[PDB]
């Protein structure tokens, strides 16, 4: 087994093990899935200065273990590496549910925002604002109002109408999303806050 | 209890017309009169000036009910 | 020539029935399409087999010619990969496609059914090269096209592109493919797709005899209940062979009569095979007897008078004529990969004979169980009957004075309860089928 | 299902069919033989006149039936083995090697030991023939093929019976017939659900 | 034995009667 | 648009579910109205 | 659209489920 | 309806007989070989004597 | 990069200053390219069968000096580096003999899917020949089937690669079977009954029986203690999982 | 016969005599029922409608 590689105390032998581990991650999955407990070790092992990569690796252990949740928290320990590429598959799993983590701590946070907030983590915050930016920016705003209200932001109806106004009917679209779909004032008060502001 | 609860639903379920025959699939048939007097009364209310198309046909039933 | 003539008119007669098959088959994706039903789908893949068997370069093209009234990418690749014959004196009138039914494009359902059926074609005309294209464009096109009812088309896609490149040698590099899909049909939530890639990954590793890696990967990945039958039976069959080698014995025997039962009666020939080699082997070497009712079995009577005369060795507990035997038919069973299970029988026949004469006796003396099991041996026997204590099989204890056993006991308390503890999981199946009932009781 | 049919002393011919009554009678003798020990069997074909009359007309044939009946060992396997016998020069000689002495021992060892806790070997061989080995072997082989619910002590020669109570065998009954339905019904569970 | 089992039968009787009735609905509907 | 599907799928769990409670209660209540008959 | 669309949707057909298998009691 | 040809399908070659071609049930201990028992009660009776 | 291949690793490497040269061959030899892609490049080939011989001369010296750690991780590293099967290669010589090693001391660790599935990867290597792998295989087959002393007889010799300390790792795990397996429902056990028979014929292991575990020494005999009771059963645990059935068809 | 409630122990030279408690046709009666309730029933109609 590789581990072995990774378990001697040499860390040019720990970097050399770990850097194909994200080119045999598609193909390889048994000997990831069981080699746990080494990438743990390589994590506490934060004196080696490959400890944002092992994070990222480790993402790639909970991919193959089918923990997406557990592995977008090693990534987001890792931090930079969350976005090390932007366009795959399993990117696009791990954002979907990190915006999901966003809405309802949003939600939550809003629905009590007298102090005593859940801790917005930078480095979720930091990857969110990449990940919904990028969505706004890749020039489909058909669509990029859609995943900004799924989102759940205060601010992002405002970007999104501050930015290139693409289909300027999207003012009168997302009119109708408030005044049908969105109904529920308590954490509605963005959304309408935003349309009072504008309209 | 049971003929006003299920008369006075479709005042809040007015905003789904097609759902006013499907939570009363039960209730128009239900084995108290008043309770099937209630489900009637109810896709009447919410269905003001729609062609639901369904309401009416689950409602036809009910128009010939041996209770009065 | 009227004998040849009447012949080959009425082998193209039959070349148009399969046509009508397969204008058939377009006819229900049409409905397929236009009710949004994969279940009438799954009924045109389940007769497609059926008349598999028989078809013709030429009436495949006539099907490719008449379906693509507009030029579309799948007639461009059709064209040089299938190889029509000669000129035919019989045609048929291609027009199935006209105005707007042309203008249409082509539906992606039916663009993977005529690359599905174009592979399975080229196999039946022991063709691989082209065969490797026509799925390896298939998967690109099923991978492009996101819609939700073309995973299920995908999942017997994937399961028949494997088994093809299991013919090419390419089982290996297909691993990378099985991966990729595995992905997105976890993203996709596609059980079937997930099924079919696991069982193509299990024979894969069963070719290469990879079961370290075979076991740790089934060992952490969840495979689905509702997946179709005989992907089911795949998996349970390929994970009761990989436990009999993991020396996973009770689990073993469990799986393997489940994948006997679950796989058709009337089908399956091989894999019958396969499972009655498998539950004489692993059940001998328990000592569990191997039921007599299996060898009527009328497609293994050949394969199983040596199982037969193993059972009879395993039984009687002597050595020297079924290590002739083996010597003399134990080339199958190397095939069949039971060759090292099989010396791991012919010297555990001695712990099966005491299991069985110690469930015959109450205290057997250790001269006497040396004597009928051929050991001459007294210390050989009290290590084998201390070796069968330890593993828990029999009760059979030691008295190094004369070898002392006890016998059983009037019922205790569990005694009675153990039956009904392990067998309440009767109302647990009538949930089940009750909220079978609830997911199939749709009114329309 | 051969007895139940088969006793019925009805014959379509005085002497035909089967080659005779008299052969006739013995087919019905080998057939209740193999089918029961000793129930009420003195009410059912013991009791038949005719019955008592043919084994008068073939004494041999009676000193068998008999011998099975009084329970006698001793005459009985000599006569057991010359049944067999005759049954070998019979074309009806399916059970070669399974129902010619060895089930209608089974039935007789079975009846022995049950009503009896530990018998010794060496005294149930002189009362069951002689060979005090060849009971034992005899014993140690019927046991191995299932039958005969007893355990044998070799270390002091001895046939420690083990017979469940009514509860108890019955309750061993139930907990099989669960286990082949509980097949049954996984594999009607396979049905469903495909 | 002989009732829990009795249920699942039952149970099952009418789960693959139904069956059998929305598969022949099906494939006979049109 | 992916959370969609997932959302989608949910959905059609709960109503494959919910089409036969519905008709259980359904069913059972005309039973009732049976006996009350 | 129809990303919250489904949401809702999800919720209320899940609660009718709910509520009327309260009857079967 | 294929017959699932995949798996290695060893039709048995023999072709010849069938050893029960009728409804005989067999059992573990019925095709054990021996004499029989007629001749070993003779060579029991034998070796006691009579 | 490739420098003293073998150079004092054949003769003799008895000093503990080699680590250093060896973790240096690591630093240099070993991490030149990679030992995955292994298509051409003889030269990676070559990378390849000196990994393999260091691997071979790390796997002799930790079975010498006794370090599980690093002995373990050295067999680790062999599996992964042997992985990678090219049949063009010499094989044999350093294969059968150090996978029998490894299997074998991996049953020590009680472990026998790895050893079957290696056995199956193995057709005729371990049954038509190759003495130096089928020995662990006899081994288990006897120490499974009937036999304690005469395994001891047979792991006497080992042909394999000598290095008779697997043989000693057995007899520590046969040990603690036997022990365990007259921790079982044997009736009584005697002194000489536990010290001649068997083994250990009154060394440090005599002390370790006496005070590790239980069976305490009566007369010259260790007996059986309390493991089997009539058990007045307060039977509560019957009533919980009647409860839970109760619970289960009390609903849906 | 079954006349009488007994065991005979031949190596103590003894008859056991015990009170057979016959209220147990529970036991056999229950048997029957499983047998003419499922057997008649599960093998002859899951044979039948064999494709489902």
């Amino acid at each position: 087994g590789i581990i072995s590689l990774l378990d001697e105390d040499e860390p040019q032998l720990k970097e050399f093990a770990l850097h194909k581990l994200n080119a045999v991650v598609n193909d390889f999955w048994a000997e990831i899935s069981e080699s746990v407990d080494k990438i743990e070790v390589l994590y506490e092992d934060e004196g080696f200065r490959s400890r944002q990569f092992a994070a990222l690796v480790a993402s790639k252990v909970f991919y193959h273990l089918g923990a997406f949740e557990e592995s977008l928290n090693y990534a987001l320990g890792a931090g930079d590496l969350f976005n090390v590429n932007d366009n795959s598959e399993y990117v696009e799993t791990i954002i979907a549910k990190c915006i999901d983590h966003y809405t309802k701590q949003c939600v939550e946070n809003a629905d009590l925002p007298e102090g005593e907030k859940k801790p917005i983590d930078q480095r979720l915050e930091g990857i969110v604002n990449k990940m919904f930016q990028r969505c706004l920016d890749d020039h489909k705003y058909k669509q990029a109002i859609g995943i900004a209200l799924e989102t759940r932001r205060l601010d992002v109806f405002e970007k999104t109408i501050l930015e290139s106004n693409d289909v300027p009917g999207m003012l009168a679209y997302s009119l109708k999303l408030c005044m049908s779909l969105m109904q529920n004032k308590q954490f509605r008060n963005k959304v309408l806050r935003v349309l009072v502001k504008i309209y | 209890v049971r003929r006003a609860a299920v008369e006075s639903l479709g005042f809040i379920l007015f905003r789904t017309p097609e759902q006013c025959p499907s939570v009363v699939s039960l209730l128009s048939e239900s084995y108290n009169p008043h309770v099937r007097y209630g489900a009637a009364m109810a896709l009447g209310i919410c269905c003001a000036g729609t062609g639901n198309k369904e309401a009416i046909n689950l409602l036809e039933p009910m128009t010939n009910d041996p209770v009065n | 020539k009227t004998a040849a003539a009447a012949a080959e008119h009425s082998q193209r007669e039959l070349d148009t029935v399969t046509l009508e098959d397969i204008k058939e088959h377009v006819k229900q994706l049409e409905k397929a399409v236009s009710g949004k039903e994969p279940r009438f789908v799954l009924r045109a893949l389940r007769m497609l087999p059926s008349t598999s068997r028989r078809l013709n370069h030429y009436v495949l093209y006539k099907a490719v010619q008449g379906f693509f009234t507009s030029n579309n990418a799948t007639r461009d690749f059709l064209l040089p990969f299938l190889e029509e014959p000669m000129d035919t004196e019989a045609d048929l009138q291609f027009r199935p496609r006209t105005g707007k039914a042309a203008s249409t494009p082509l539906l992606p359902e039916v663009e993977a059914y005529l690359q599905l059926l174009v592979v399975i074609f080229m196999m039946n005309s022991k063709r691989y090269k082209e065969a490797q294209k026509i799925s390896d464009d298939l998967m690109q096109k099923i991978s492009t096209q996101n819609r939700r009812a073309l995973d299920l088309v995908a999942a017997k896609c994937y399961y028949y592109h494997a088994r093809v490149y299991e013919f090419l040698d390419k089982l290996d590099v297909v691993r990378s493919f099985l991966h990729a899909r595995l992905r997105t049909a976890t993203l996709r939530h596609d059980a079937d797709g997930q099924a079919t890639l696991l069982n193509l990954l299990l024979r894969n590793y069963l070719h290469y005899s990879l079961y370290d890696q075979a076991e740790k990967l089934v060992s952490k990945s969840v495979f689905p209940e509702q997946a179709n039958n005989n992907e089911w039976a795949r998996y349970l069959y390929y994970t009761g062979r990989i436990k009999a080698i993991q020396l996973e014995y009770s689990e073993a025997r469990r799986t393997m009569t489940n994948a006997l039962r679950k796989a058709p009666q009337h089908t399956a020939v091989g894999f019958k095979q396969t499972v009655h080699k498998l539950l004489i082997v692993v059940e001998l070497l328990l000592g569990e007897i191997p039921d007599r009712l299996q060898f009527r079995q009328p497609s293994l009577k050949r394969s199983l008078m040596p199982y037969f005369l193993l059972t009879q060795a395993v039984r009687t507990g002597n050595l020297a004529k079924f290590n002739q035997v083996l010597d003399q038919f134990g080339e199958k069973f190397q095939a069949d990969g039971t060759y090292t299970l099989i010396i791991r029988l012919r010297h555990n026949v001695i712990k099966t004979g005491v299991r069985m004469i110690s469930l015959s006796y109450s205290r057997i003396s250790l001269a006497d169980i040396a004597q009928k099991l051929q050991l001459d041996s007294p210390e050989d026997a009290e290590f084998i009957v201390a070796k069968a204590i330890r593993d828990g099989v029999i009760e059979a204890s030691i008295n190094h004075e004369k070898g002392y056993v006890q016998s059983k006991e009037m019922i205790d308390i569990y005694s009675t309860r153990e039956p009904q503890l392990a067998f309440h999981q009767r109302i647990s199946f009538c949930l089940d089928i009750h909220n079978m009932s609830v997911k199939a009781m749709r009114f329309p | 299902q051969a007895a139940e049919l088969f006793l019925d002393t009805v014959s379509t011919f005085t002497s035909y069919e089967l080659m005779d009554y008299k052969t006739f009678v013995t087919y019905t003798v080998y057939v209740s033989m193999i089918a029961l020990e000793r129930p009420d069997l003195r009410e059912k074909v013991i009791k038949g006149a005719e019955i008592l009359e043919v084994l008068h007309s073939l004494p041999a044939v009676r000193q068998y039936l008999f011998s099975l009946y009084e329970c006698r060992y001793s005459v009985f396997f000599q006569s057991l083995a010359v049944v067999e016998q005759e049954m070998k020069k019979d074309w009806l000689f399916a059970p070669h090697y399974r129902y010619y002495v060895r089930e209608m021992r089974i039935h007789a060892y079975s009846q022995l030991l049950e009503s009896y806790r530990s018998l010794t070997l060496g005294y149930m061989a002189e009362a069951f023939g002689v060979g005090v080995e060849f009971i034992d072997q005899e014993l140690s082989r019927f046991i191995a093929a299932g039958r005969l619910h007893c355990k044998i002590d070799k270390v002091n020669e001895i046939v420690e019976t083990n017979r469940p109570d009514s509860k108890n065998w019955q309750y061993q009954e139930t907990i099989k017939k669960g286990d082949l339905l509980l097949n049954r019904v996984q594999k009607l569970s396979r049905v469903i659900n495909m | 034995y002989l009732a829990s089992l009795i249920r699942s039968v039952v149970a099952l009787h009418n789960l693959i009667n139904n069956k059998i009735a929305n598969r022949d609905a099906e494939k006979k509907e049109g | 648009q992916y959370y969609l599907s997932k959302i989608e799928e949910l959905q059609l769990i709960v109503n494959d579910k919910s089409q036969n409670l519905r008709r259980l209660q359904a069913q059972r209540n005309e039973l009732n109205a049976k006996v009350r008959l | 659209k129809l990303q919250q669309e489904l949401e809702f949707l999800e919720v209320q057909e899940e609660y009718i489920k709910d509520e009327q298998k309260n009857l079967k009691k | 309806d294929d017959e699932f040809e995949e798996f290695p399908a060893e039709d048995w070659a023999g072709l010849d007989e069938d050893e029960d071609a009728h409804v005989w049930e067999d059992n573990w201990d019925d095709d054990n070989v021996e004499d029989d028992f007629s001749n070993q009660l003779r060579a029991e009776l034998e070796k006691h004597g009579y | 990069m490739y420098e003293q291949l073998k150079g004092e690793w054949n003769r003799k490497s008895p000093n503990l200053s080699k680590c250093g040269e060896e973790l240096g061959r690591l630093k240099l030899v070993l991490l030149e390219l990679n030992f995955l892609p292994t298509t051409g490049t003889k030269l990676t080939k070559q990378q390849l069968i000196l990994a393999r011989d260091i691997l071979e001369i790390g796997a002799q010296w930790s079975i010498l000096r006794k370090d599980i750690p690093s002995f373990e991780r050295y067999m680790a590293q062999l599996k992964c580096y042997y992985f990678d099967y090219k049949e063009q290669l010499p094989e044999s010589a350093y294969m059968h003999q150090l996978l029998g090693l490894n299997l074998l001391f991996l049953l020590s660790q009680n472990r026998v899917a790895e050893f079957h599935t290696e056995l199956e990867r193995l057709p005729a290597k371990d049954i038509q020949t190759n003495v130096y792998i089928k020995h662990p295989v006899s081994l288990e087959q006897y120490l499974m089937e009937g036999s304690y002393n005469k395994v001891f007889l047979a792991k006497g010799n080992i042909p394999a690669e000598s290095y008779t300390f697997f043989i000693d790792i057995l007899l520590d795990t046969i040990r603690d079977e036997i022990a365990g397996c007259i921790e079982k429902a044997y009736e009584k056990i005697l002194f000489t009954e536990a010290t001649r028979i068997l083994f250990f014929n009154t060394p440090k292991k005599m002390t370790d029986y006496a005070k590790k575990r239980g069976w305490v020494l009566g007369p010259n005999n260790y007996y059986s203690f309390a493991s089997q009771q009539q058990k007045p059963e307060d039977t509560t645990i019957p009533s919980t999982e009647l409860a839970k059935q109760v619970i289960e068809y009390a609903r849906q | 016969d079954k006349k009488f409630h007994g065991i005979l122990d031949q190596g103590e030279g003894v008859l056991i005599i015990f009170d057979e408690p016959p209220v147990d046709k529970t036991y056999e009666a229950a048997l029957e029922t499983i047998q003419n309730m499922s057997k008649v029933v599960d093998s002859l109609y899951n044979k039948a409608k064999k494709l489902t």
